[PDB]
RNA sequence: AAAUGUAACA
RNA sequence: CGCGGGGUGGAGCAGCCUGGUAGCUCGUCGGGCUCAUAACCCGAAGGUCGUCGGUUCAAAUCCGGCCCCCGCAACCA
RNA sequence: GGCGACACACGUGCUACAAUGCCCACUACAAAGCGAUGCCACCCGGCAACGGGGAGCUAAUCGCAAAAAGGUGGGCCCAGUUCGGAUUGGGGUCUGCAACCCGACCCCAUGAAGCCGGAAUCGCUAGUAAUCGCGGAUCAGCCAUGCCGCGGUGAAUACG
RNA sequence: UGAAACUCAAAGGAAUUGACGGGGGCCCGCACAAGCGGUGGAGCAUGUGGUUUAAUUCGAAGCAACGCGAAGAACCUUACCAGGCCUUGACAUGCUAGGGAACCCGGGUGAAAGCCUGGGGUGCCCCGCGAGGGGAGCCCUAGCACAGGUGCUGCAUGGC
RNA sequence: AGCGCCGGCCAACUCCGUGCCAGCAGCCGCGGUAAUACGGAGGGCGCGAGCGUUACCCGGAUUCACUGGGCGUAAAGGGC
């Protein structure tokens, strides 16, 4: 057990950070832990979308949640109904001025966060765990990726010895700082226990 | 809580303090090393109501054990107590004598057993002894021929015989006579009482070693279960590392109702 | 004895010294950090997540 | 010129 | 019953005769080496000298009595 | 109340057994950090811990802060000592609702082992080892001689 | 010359991939050597084995456990022990029925917790010059689902 | 309307109980607290006034080889 997580040791080379705003000693902390309960009540709720990435933005009483996601419109509603219910679920836990914004992301299919989340999804629905891994990674390569990488531990099948199934096409080089990785992890709960699942995603060098 | 009326059976060596001894069985040095796991368990539940443990006999194991075991517990109601450790104790855990790292079914045996010193009963009681005085048989002279002075006891009782007829007189030939007579009742008694003890051992420490009675302690799960009855509780190392009294208690309390 | 901990740990006390910062993320008592109000382990778990502003690998 | 390591691998 | 030899740490033996000092080997124990055991290395503990009496300033030692052990003898009719 | 027990056993460390040293006085030269019921200048009371006053600083401004080894001068004279600072008695300080079990610090007295360590064994190839101090996280306080950092001084040796 | 009883689910040939060799060749690493400073001895600090204990909570086990989880155990922490207590409960989502909501303040008993109580004014949209009639802002009491478990299995697992 | 069977050979799978126990077994093998292999149940497969078992004969056995085998190292060249 090694291997370093490839968005922490890209931060401020290839990847950016999700809550990016500056505080102060006595700040820091509250403003985090708000942070981090934003992202609670969304992930649950965005989660039927497609979620990707939760950036959030702080001046000074005012925070921007920018949410990235496939299926715009499942955050959106109709004419703006969920858009707005957001709003006050959002204020009411901020008590402050809660600007939530919505965008695409272009291609679900090369977003790793999203490969991860659709195989657990493939397997908490007793799918054959290895066709899944090789059919996630012929998907991301078909959409352009440079390379691909997918694994999925745990009971596979509901065996009782635990193992580790992989599979990778083209180049993912967890080493280069300059290459451009998407990573993500999805959790599968299932009847006899966890599975976890990582999707590497290489876009390409910067 | 109506207490049911338990005087009405009565027990001999009930109180009387009890030798226990533990021997190695299947598996090799792993039994070894548990039939001291057993016997700190005894130390500890001995120690732990005040009484005496005495070791007077051990085998050391190969690398780290007993092979065998054997002490003198005293104190009382000790028989009346440990009597339902006599039997094969079977053990399920990872051996520290383990190369790759697998279970590993190994068994013990305990052997419990009252006191009872055995008493001397000796210096030939005559009431039971027939002298017979005759002529003696082969050289000598006028002497041989008219002096008697061959004598041949006869202790009734056994029915073992002895004559002595080395030296000229009798006397002389009788008190040989008297303690070889004495010799043969004592070998022969002390015949009689360990041949009680190899009888009464063999059908108790049960001479198959792997699957027999008792209890079997399995380590991985945590389980301690006495098939004699049926209960099987999870002390495991509370009961082994220390005491073990609410274990041996629902033992009796159902050896109580039958 | 966790979840009666955890919260034990946010109602104020009767003396002021039996106050204790517990990790607000996972509820562990030890190892605390003030200035996040996270463990070690949360702490570096959100730092590789980019959750964290500002916080980065530190190499020298 | 120097001995040994039993007995329950998915 | 005679004669003469013995009993000294857990085991096997010294030390007595020319009295003051009980020692050797194994074992036991703590520490090392080794993944571990043995082997090996370092350090240590351990003896009412069979019991009862006495000669002596002083007894494992010398002198008597008892208790066990070993060997020999017990012939002439 | 216990995690702090104590016939014993092992690991990791701290301080040492001293003169290339110890003590006292005076005097230099760092870095990296931390700090608003926080860091505290300076003043006064106390041998002191500390206390009472009180300025500054949302800190390249103010503060922790003196770095220590070193340098200069004096004392010690080879001794279980002016080495060593364990153990215990007595008297206080601070934190805290509360220091019996079970805190750190100061002061008076006490002043143990230890004279360089068996079998065995660890580290390090250059600003390294050795040695010297400074900071931080945790944190009311602290059992830190621990850990993560920071600079000062600065070697020996590598045939193979 | 040459059986049988009995017993086993194999005994075997060659070749392949490893691993190992007190086989060989060629290399590398403070691995040895060359050096310098230590550990093992002392006193102490600390972790552990043991033993002790009502409890001395638990995990870590050769290198790669042992100043390791513990980057702060007097209460708290705390998972252990003793004793005093609470029963939809310190905490979540619920439906139902009674109080008044909500918040703040004391009294009694007690080591405290708890148990027992004496205080005080509820917005709303509402018939409201009127008793009076709510909803649901939140609490309180009774209930039923449920909570809660640092209880076991790292030999069912994810993550690290 | 019953009997055998449902790990592989070999057609027919799940729940509970059990926890190297009780037991199954023709071979290989099952059982140590998620057993399609033990016991029951539901379901399924195969036959049906029968269905299974034991015994024995030929077959599969080109494993006594005439059809139709072999002997350097697998059993097997006699010492010449
Ligand atoms: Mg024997
Ligand atoms: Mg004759
Ligand atoms: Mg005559
Ligand atoms: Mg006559
Ligand atoms: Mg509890
Ligand atoms: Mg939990
Ligand atoms: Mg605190
Ligand atoms: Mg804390
Ligand atoms: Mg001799
Ligand atoms: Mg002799
Ligand atoms: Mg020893
Ligand atoms: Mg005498
Ligand atoms: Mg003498
Ligand atoms: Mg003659
Ligand atoms: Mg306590
Ligand atoms: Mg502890
Ligand atoms: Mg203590
Ligand atoms: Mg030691
Ligand atoms: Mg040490
Ligand atoms: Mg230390
Ligand atoms: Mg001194
Ligand atoms: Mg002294
Ligand atoms: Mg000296
Ligand atoms: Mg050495
Ligand atoms: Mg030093
Ligand atoms: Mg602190
Ligand atoms: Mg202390
Ligand atoms: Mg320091
Ligand atoms: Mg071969
Ligand atoms: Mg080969
Ligand atoms: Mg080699
Ligand atoms: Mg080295
Ligand atoms: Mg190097
Ligand atoms: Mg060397
Ligand atoms: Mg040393
Ligand atoms: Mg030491
Ligand atoms: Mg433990
Ligand atoms: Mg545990
Ligand atoms: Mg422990
Ligand atoms: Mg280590
Ligand atoms: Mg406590
Ligand atoms: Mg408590
Ligand atoms: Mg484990
Ligand atoms: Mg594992
Ligand atoms: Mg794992
Ligand atoms: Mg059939
Ligand atoms: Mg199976
Ligand atoms: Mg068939
Ligand atoms: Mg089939
Ligand atoms: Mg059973
Ligand atoms: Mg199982
Ligand atoms: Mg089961
Ligand atoms: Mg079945
Ligand atoms: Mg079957
Ligand atoms: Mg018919
Ligand atoms: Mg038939
Ligand atoms: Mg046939
Ligand atoms: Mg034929
Ligand atoms: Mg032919
Ligand atoms: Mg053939
Ligand atoms: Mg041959
Ligand atoms: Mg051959
Ligand atoms: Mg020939
Ligand atoms: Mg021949
Ligand atoms: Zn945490």
């Amino acid at each position: 057990g090694n291997k370093i997580h490839p968005i922490g040791f890209r931060l401020g080379i290839t990847r950016d950070w999700e809550s990016r705003w500056y505080a102060g000693k006595k700040q820091y902390r509250h403003l985090l832990l708000e942070d981090q309960r934003i992202r609670g009540l969304l992930e649950k709720e965005l989660y039927s979308a497609g979620l990707a990435r939760v950036d959030i933005e702080r001046a000074a009483d005012n925070v921007a949640v920018t949410v990235h996601v496939a299926k715009p419109g499942v955050v959106i509603g109709r004419g703006g109904e969920r858009i707005r219910v957001l709003r006050e679920e959002l204020a009411k836990l901020t008590g402050k001025n809660v600007a939530l914004n919505v965008q695409e992301v272009q291609n679900p299919n090369l977003s790793a966060p999203l490969v991860a989340q659709r195989v657990a999804e493939q397997i908490e629905r007793r799918f054959a765990v290895r066709r899944a891994i090789k059919q996630a990674v012929q998907r991301v390569m078909e959409s352009g990726a440079k390379g691909a990488k997918v694994i999925v531990s745990g009971r596979i099948g509901g065996a009782e010895q635990a193992r580790t199934e992989w599979a990778a096409q083209g180049r993912v080089p967890l080493h280069t700082l300059r290459a451009n990785i998407d990573y993500g992890f999805a959790l599968a709960r299932t009847t006899y226990g966890v599975l976890g699942v990582k999707a590497y995603i290489f876009l390409g060098e910067v | 809580q109506q207490l049911q009326v338990l005087l009405l059976p009565k027990d001999p060596d009930d109180e009387r303090n009890a030798f226990l001894e533990v021997r190695a069985g299947t598996g090799g040095d792993e039994a070894a090393l548990f039939a001291g796991d057993l016997f700190r368990m005894y130390s500890r539940y001995a120690e732990a109501r005040r009484w005496r443990v005495e070791i007077m006999s051990a085998s050391e194991g190969e690398h780290g054990g007993y092979k065998e075991i054997i002490a003198k517990i005293s104190g009382d109601g000790v028989y009346g107590r440990l009597k339902f450790e006599s039997g094969g104790h079977r053990v399920q855990r990872v051996p520290a004598t383990e190369s790759q790292g697998r279970i590993h079914t190994s068994a013990c045996t305990v052997a419990v057993m009252p006191e009872l010193p055995d008493a001397e009963l000796p210096d030939i009681n005559p009431a039971d002894l027939r002298i017979d005085t005759f002529r003696s048989s082969g050289a000598g002279g006028q002497h041989v021929n008219t002096t008697d002075s061959a004598i041949r006891i006869t202790h009734l009782p056994t029915g073992i015989v002895v004559e002595c007829q080395d030296e000229r007189s009798q006397h002389k030939n009788k008190a040989k006579a008297l303690s070889v007579l004495g010799a043969r009742i004592h070998a022969a008694e002390m015949a009689k009482r360990q041949q009680a003890e190899a009888s009464t051992r063999r059908n108790l420490l049960g001479s198959g070693d792997r699957s027999d009675r008792n209890r079997t302690y399995n380590f991985p799960q945590g389980r301690v279960t006495d098939h004699r009855i049926n209960l099987t509780l999870y002390r495991l190392d509370e009961v082994m590392e220390g005491k073990l009294d609410m274990l041996i208690e629902p033992i009796i309390q159902e050896h109580q109702a039958d | 004895a966790r979840k009666a901990l955890i919260e034990k740990a946010k109602r104020t006390p009767k003396f002021k010294v039996r106050a204790y910062t517990r990790c607000v993320r996972c509820g562990r008592a030890r190892s605390v950090y003030r200035f996040f109000g996270l463990c070690r382990i949360c702490l570096r778990e959100l730092a590789h997540k980019g959750q964290l502003p500002g916080v980065r690998k530190a190499s020298w």
